[PDB]
């Protein structure tokens, strides 16, 4: 019917990607709710959620490049290098983010609990992203 | 021509996606970055340039080339996509510089950061232009 083979494959790949993204976003929402109503505030949870959403969007764009080389290849070649350079410079940022996520998950101390962290004692106000 | 059904469908889909995104944003502000409508425009422009390249190939294999070597359209579309990407990156740099300036920072540091980012983008352009 004058239909070039490949349209069905494109549709199925797009649908699979959409389902994967929806599941990832549901997981992000569950994680954000757990962080919020466990020990964390709202601003940090929202920031973490939107960071995860941006990361998923970036991974989608990177994987979507298998269709056209003039749509994402002309931009992915720079985005990947910039992200790698930032991660190399920002390694401490990711380390702090992971440590904060662990502190929210495992609760050695809660807000309003007098603690001593390496010679610096005082009441804990809130655990933020970094 | 009716033969380019795939190109017609892709262009119509890109246009419909842009229109729907505009309608959604009018009813409610888009989440994450405001750059969502800029990324949507970038992707639609990439799709349009791919369709234009396909139609040029069809014309060259069907219609007279008018002594035009195939590739000029591809070069033009790639250059236009790069220009749009650079404009969006520069707008993001300007937003970041304004935020740094009128948040806690002075003007000299903000200007230096902005021009450093501009130089980095120019370098990435030169590297990709090779
Ligand atoms: C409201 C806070 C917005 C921050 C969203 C995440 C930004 C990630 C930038 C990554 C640069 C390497
Ligand atoms: C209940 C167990 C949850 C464990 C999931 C951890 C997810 C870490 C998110 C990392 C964000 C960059
Ligand atoms: C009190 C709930 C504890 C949940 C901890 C789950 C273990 C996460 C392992 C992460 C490995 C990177
Ligand atoms: C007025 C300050 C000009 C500095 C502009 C950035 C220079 C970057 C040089 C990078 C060398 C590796
Ligand atoms: C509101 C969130 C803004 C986050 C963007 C960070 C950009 C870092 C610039 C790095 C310059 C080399």
């Amino acid at each position: 019917k004058f239909i070039t083979p490949g349209v069905i494959d494109f549709i199925c790949t797009s649908l699979i990607a959409v389902i994967l993204t929806i599941k990832l976003f549901l997981l992000i929402n569950q994680f954000e709710k757990q962080q919020a109503a466990k020990g964390r505030d709202i601003t940090s949870a929202r920031i973490m959620s939107r960071i995860i959403k941006i990361t998923i969007i970036v991974v989608l764009v990177l994987l979507y490049g298998e269709h056209f080389g003039v749509q994402t290849a002309s931009v992915i070649a720079v985005l990947g290098a910039a992200g790698l350079a930032v991660g190399l410079a920002l390694q401490g940022s990711l380390s702090n983010l992971a440590a904060g996520v662990l502190l929210v998950m495992f609760r050695p101390f809660r807000a309003g609990e007098y603690v001593d962290l390496g010679g610096v004692a005082g009441t804990v106000l809130s655990v933020q992203i970094f | 021509f009716t033969n380019n059904a795939l190109n017609l469908v892709i262009i119509f889909g890109s246009c419909a996606a842009l229109i729907l995104m505009s309608f959604w944003f009018r009813r409610g502000n888009r989440k994450r970055k405001g750059f969502l409508f800029h990324a949507v425009q970038f992707l639609i422009y990439t799709i349009i340039i791919s369709a234009v390249g396909s139609i040029i190939n069809y014309v060259i294999e069907n219609y007279k080339l008018k002594f035009i070597t195939p590739g000029v359209i591809d070069f033009i579309c790639t250059s236009l996509i790069a220009v749009i990407l650079t404009i969006k990156l520069f707008l993001l740099i300007n937003q970041f510089e304004k935020q740094q300036a009128a948040k806690g920072r002075d003007i000299t540091s903000a200007r230096i950061m902005s021009r450093i980012i501009k130089i980095t983008i120019i370098v990435v352009l030169v590297l990709l232009y090779g």
